[PDB]
């Protein structure tokens, strides 16, 4: 499989697909119309549902988890109590570092608020 | 109906899509709502021409 074109560089054969796989063509498309949707699903918290729903696929016992969860947030109440409570909660702060430390990026603790409140003062009324 | 033309059933919607939504604010006896429009056009057009145009 060694060979050289009389120039020093190494010609090699370029490993390619040579087949016809339909899933290809009807798979890779995307759907254009889910800016409100994935908005609202960012807003009401459902991504950390998926990222509890995928923690505890590497979990043998889930009361094992839930334990092992609230252990390390009571530990991050002891160290730094003033810092939870408010907009940073500790058992979000410790699902968010859970899934952060598999390599994928999330807000702090999930937490979020809202760019269009009017001031200081104003509190949104919920559209039930 | 001369000269066998084809017809071509066109829809003519430069706006793929729109939707409006609703926030409401308020502290007592004052309140305040914001709206919040949408817009999804095919590109012949974009999304402040198509609000400016309505």
């Amino acid at each position: 499989g060694i060979q050289r074109d009389d120039n020093g560089r190494r010609i090699w054969r370029r490993r390619t697909l040579t087949k016809k796989d339909d899933m290809l063509r009807y798979k890779l498309q995307r759907v254009p119309f889910v800016e409100e949707q994935v908005r609202k699903i960012k807003e009401v918290g459902k991504v950390m549902t998926m990222d509890i729903e995928r923690l505890l696929l590497s979990e043998d016992n889930r009361f094992e988890f839930v334990n092992s969860v609230a252990a390390e947030a009571t530990e991050y109440v002891e160290k730094n109590r003033d810092e939870y409570g408010g907009t940073k909660k500790a058992i979000f702060h410790v699902l968010s570092n859970r899934v952060n430390d598999l390599g994928f990026d999330r807000p702090e603790a999930y937490a979020e608020s809202d760019p269009y409140k009017p001031g200081p003062g104003y509190l949104k009324e919920y559209y039930t | 109906f001369e000269d066998r033309s084809y017809p071509i059933d066109a829809v003519f919607m430069p706006v793929q899509n729109a939707n409006h939504s609703i926030h409401s604010y308020g502290n007592g006896n004052e309140k305040q709502e914001i709206l919040f429009i949408e817009i999804w056009t095919n590109g012949s057009l974009t999304p402040k021409e198509a609000l400016h145009e309505a």
